[PDB]
């Protein structure tokens, strides 16, 4: 599952977690498992302006 | 007011809806310890300190 | 006291069940005794310690 989030929100996909972003974008459930990866791509998704 | 000095107010004797503060979305930092917040709508409370 | 074994049988029972109920009073380190209020005051991911 691959998407584009801001980076204070890093933690914020995380099982037994509560934000606007867990309820109604993208929930993970208790059980979860797997992995996470995450990397900043304000150099290649990011323009001016 | 200023941390050591921190205000203190008393909520009692009134209907609380909590629901409005949580989805002002206002607020960058909102935990809950030892109560869920999305109950906070169902409970009764004998004192509340702000 | 003249019935006292037959006396003493019927109070050890009572006392065993007694005590069996009263034990439902115990947090046994949970938050609260009772299972409704903290199963209403707790999401399930923390409320299943």
């Amino acid at each position: 599952d691959s998407f584009v989030i801001r980076g204070d929100e890093v933690r914020q996909i995380a099982p037994g977690q509560t934000g606007k972003i867990a309820d109604y974008n993208y929930k993970l459930p208790d059980d979860f498992t797997g992995c996470v990866i995450a990397w900043n791509s304000n150099n290649l998704d990011s323009k001016v302006g | 007011a200023s941390v050591y000095a921190w205000n203190r107010k008393r909520i009692s004797n009134c209907v609380a809806d909590y629901s409005v503060l949580y989805n002002s979305a206002s607020f960058s930092t909102f935990k809950c310890y030892g109560v869920s917040p999305t109950k906070l709508n169902d409970l009764c409370f004998t004192n509340v300190y702000a | 006291s003249a019935l006292g074994k037959l006396q003493d049988v019927v109070n050890q029972n009572a006392q065993a069940l007694n005590t069996l109920v009263k034990q439902l009073s115990s947090n046994f380190g949970a938050i609260s005794s009772v299972l409704n209020d903290i199963l209403s005051r707790l999401d399930p991911p923390e409320a299943e310690v």
